[PDB]
RNA sequence: AAGCUUGAGUCUCGUAGAGGGGGGUAGAAUUCCAGGUGUAGCGGUGAAAUGCGUAGAGAUCUGGAGGAAUACCGGUGGCGAAGGCGGCCCCCUGGACGAAGACUGACGCUCAGGUGCGAAAGCGUGGGGAGCAAACAGGAUUAGAUACCCUGGUAGUCCACGCCGUAAACGAUGUCGACUUGGAGGUUGUGCCCUUGAGGCGUGGCUUCCGGAGCUAACGCGUUAAGUCGACCGCCUGGGGA
RNA sequence: ACUAUGGUUUUUAUU
């Protein structure tokens, strides 16, 4: 929430393939699933997360 | 899910077709709750005393 | 940008004109002019060497800088102007410590715009620097083959070339002709594209409006006597002959390069 | 939306009969109450109540018999966009003497029986038997 | 929407009593402030669809109230064209 | 005034030209009654991918309150500096307190 | 007409949203371009040929441009006069809707004419052209191939401005509003409750299935009805000609 | 691999 300059907790909601984890395995409320899913994408533009996942 | 450990060889065998992804673990026969149990086991063990 | 003319007079319906609010329209800067003497397209013994050039009307020269005058020194654009002998037109620049000069226009529609020179230049369009300084993928115009009074390659309106590799004293680049060339890197090139790019949108509407600017219509070969042009037609205007020049040689697909010497710069020629 | 004060009254007296519902509610108006009094006087309903002040609500107690509803014939035989009017001598007969027509007279809501008793005509608003 | 102050500059200044909106001209004046603010939506930009279509919707809404003012408000149209520049 | 985060990356071969821009625009914000709540160095990080022959970069975190037209005039100031790789302007979330 | 404030709309604080406009910007790969390493294959179908290459391709390094689009997020979860709309960041903004008060006083709803608008394709005058591709030029298949299949490829698809205005525009049901049946599921606000709840009880706002009255020639509709009713507007009288 | 077809037409009333 409000921050994407740290990712060490945010990575908990990402798969090993770099895609967003479905809320039904984390019990996360859908409003917060939406926020975390867009926050994971915001953190790619600060180069803290890759876009690929090609090797 | 993808390959993360091998290291000089892997189990392979129909890699992720009816193994490690969809039936078992969700879909078709809906058995053994492997999707919704592993966090409940990690919630309750824990040590829970004297290591 | 260009606009279409109204039918306020005969034939004018088809005319298109170029308009630029930043263009000066007044006279060129008087200390930077000469008359540019012409030899009329004939040698000292009165014989034709260049054709279709007779019937000219007065043109000057803006003392245009191709010699890379004041190298490594910054300047600023003061005004934009017209030049009858180059399709990109011209710009007037004022140099760091004094004086003006006219330069071949880099792409742009404004004045008050600064430029830099040499290896202290920024990687920005309009700046002029040795090709040994520019990175792979860069676009350039007026790129230079040798230092001197003149300047070579990519000068016609809207043209540029792009560099693909660099190794030692040379750089490899891709031409508008489809040629691939390996050129000397110490030579002074200008970043980006050469200006105007709208020169082939010109109409030359009135038949007298080509003549009043010194342009001559070329004389049709089939309309001549067969013993004065080998392409000359019969009384019934009949063709019946392969195309040729006024000097009897065939033109449709027939090659003419005969050099076998300029090998150093060759990689792969046009196709 | 709501053009006439009784277009939602007749349907709510006709419907609910198969489930034998002993009551029905609707929004209340001067004409709905003036009709509810004559429907009690002619034995078609057993009670009517008004409840409210600025937008009142009307509850009707519906009438039943052994395994059956009692109001088995109820129609308007007129429409708010194309109304029906009759002279004092021309008020409509229903089931050749076994039914009654309801008239809105210059002295209020009454049966054609009572309008002819007084020597009045008016607007025809319901047919019941 | 219009600001609380640009609203107050009509509904607490233009009516016949303190905070009066029962003068029909105040319903025309508040819309004449909202339509001028919608003609203020532009710069930056010119070709916004929902503002060009919504501007014409505020013209429809002003033709509604101005026709009514010259129909059921007796004389108050000539007592309003001295206070609104409807002919610029 | 409006609140913004502003978190920027410095190019490792242009890096000496950043202080002549940012430590000089702090006057242009405070002259407009604006505030800069930290301007702290976040250090040299290894990147999650190579940005075309750039794989390790230095980060800075600003935190600002200003007029919107002073942050628009800061965007052209970051773009004319060219030693900075994205300003990363992001709206609202209120001002930082107690050093985050 | 003047008061009332039950129809309808609005402000303060608040809710969710791929609704619209104007500016910026990014990761990969197909492609194109130049040099290494090292060779004759690649490409493609039911099975093949035309072709790219052998004058140095495919593959793999090395070093960079060029173009269209935006993985996951994503849920019968949401929005929009209609058509339709999912990158991420900034600058503008309509509708719907929740709590508690204040306000206009019929301001609603319907609508001939008129003026409004696009999913694709096309036109004008120029730009830009990876992935694909009317027509075009080949090859194979064949009795022939204008079709399957395949190498290349123009207009087009992209962009600026002015035109074009259509459809199975079909969520085939013109519209505002009220009443009512058996059982579940999803989903956004606000009240009430020591949440004694590892969530209900009310009340607004939203919404998918499965039964059933009534309704149909039959499929279907089914409280978000094609059921029960009332007002405004619009349309209709056999096939083919056409 | 690997396909094109064939005009027109019929059979009781009666308790």
């Amino acid at each position: 929430e409000i921050d994407y300059k740290d990712i060490a907790t945010l990575k908990n909601y990402i798969t090993e393939s770099g895609k967003i984890v479905p809320s039904r395995i984390t019990g996360t409320r859908a409003k917060y699933q939406r926020q975390l899913a867009r926050a994971i994408k915001r953190a790619r533009y600060l180069s803290l997360l890759p876009y690929t996942d090609r090797h | 899910i993808k390959v993360r450990e091998n290291e000089p060889f892997d189990v392979a065998l129909r890699r992720f077709k009816r193994s490690c992804e969809k039936a078992g673990v969700l879909a078709e026969v809906r058995r053994r709750e492997f999707y919704e149990k592993p966090t409940t086991e990690r919630k309750r063990a824990k040590a829970s005393a004297v290591k | 940008a260009v606009v279409k003319c109204k039918p306020t007079s005969p034939g004018r319906r088809h005319v298109v004109k170029v308009v630029n609010p930043e263009l000066h329209k007044g006279k060129p800067f008087a200390p930077l002019l000469e008359k540019n003497s012409k030899s009329g397209g004939r040698n000292n013994n009165g014989r034709i060497t260049t054709r279709h050039i007779g019937g000219g009307h007065k043109q000057a020269y803006r003392i245009v800088d191709f010699k890379r005058n004041k190298d490594g020194i910054p300047a600023v654009v003061e005004r934009l102007e017209y030049d009858p002998n180059r399709s990109a037109n011209i710009a007037l620049v004022l140099y760091k410590d004094g004086e003006r000069r006219y330069i071949l226009a880099p792409k742009g529609l404004k004045a008050g715009d600064q430029i830099q020179s040499g290896v202290d230049a920024a990687i920005k369009p309009g700046n002029t620097l040795p090709m040994r300084n520019i990175p792979v993928g860069s676009t350039v115009h007026n790129v230079e083959m040798k230092p001197g009074k003149g300047g070579q390659l990519a000068r016609s309106a809207g043209t540029y070339v792009q560099i693909v590799a660099r190794d030692g004293a040379y750089v490899t680049l891709r031409l508008r002709s489809g040629e691939m060339r390996k050129v000397e890197a110490d030579c002074r090139a200008t970043l980006g594209e050469v200006g105007n790019a709208e020169h082939m949108l010109r109409v030359l509407g009135k038949a007298g409006a080509a003549r009043w600017r010194g342009v001559r219509p070329t004389v049709r070969g089939t309309a001549m006597n067969p013993v004065d042009h080998p392409h000359g037609g019969g009384e019934g205007r009949n063709f019946g002959k392969h195309p040729v020049t006024p000097w009897g040689v065939q033109t449709k697909g027939k090659k003419t390069r005969s050099n076998k010497r300029t090998d150093k710069f060759i990689v792969r020629r046009r196709s | 939306s709501m053009q006439d004060p009784i277009a939602d009254m007749l349907t709510r007296i006709r419907n609910g009969q198969a489930a034998n519902k002993a009551a029905v509610t609707m929004p209340s108006s001067k004409l709905k109450v003036a009709i509810a009094n004559v429907l009690k006087e002619e034995g078609f309903i057993e009670d009517f109540k008004v409840e409210g002040d600025t937008k009142p609500e009307l509850e009707l107690t519906l009438k039943y018999f052994q395994g059956k509803a009692v109001v088995e014939s109820i129609q308007r035989v007129s429409r708010p966009g194309l109304r029906i009017y009759k002279r004092k001598d021309e008020l409509p007969k229903v089931m050749a003497g076994l039914g009654i027509a309801v008239v809105s007279t210059s002295k209020g809501v009454m049966t054609d029986r009572a309008a002819r008793q007084a020597g009045l005509g008016g607007e025809i608003i319901c047919y019941v038997a | 929407s219009l600001s609380t102050e640009a609203t107050a500059k009509i509904v607490s200044e233009f009516g016949r009593d303190a905070n009066d909106t029962g003068s029909t001209e105040v319903q025309v004046a508040l819309l004449t402030a909202q339509i001028n603010h919608l003609q203020g939506h532009f710069a930056e930009h010119k070709k916004d669809h929902h503002s060009r279509r919504g501007l014409l919707r505020m013209v429809s809404q002003r033709r509604k109230l101005l026709d009514y003012l010259k129909r059921k408000d007796v004389a108050r149209y000539t007592q309003l064209i001295e206070r609104l520049g409807l002919r610029r | 005034m409006r609140h913004y985060e502003i978190v920027f990356m410095v190019h490792p071969d242009q890096s000496e030209q950043v202080p002549g821009m940012i430590e000089r625009y702090t006057a242009a914000i405070t002259g407009a009654e604006g505030k800069i709540h930290r301007l702290e160095d976040w250090g040299r990080r290894q990147l999650a991918y190579p940005i075309n022959k750039l794989h390790k970069a230095h980060y800075v975190l600003m935190n600002v309150e200003a007029p919107q037209e002073v942050i628009d005039e800061l965007e052209t100031t970051f773009r004319f500096n060219d030693a900075v790789i994205r300003s990363m302007v992001m709206r609202t979330k209120h001002a930082v307190t107690e050093a985050s």
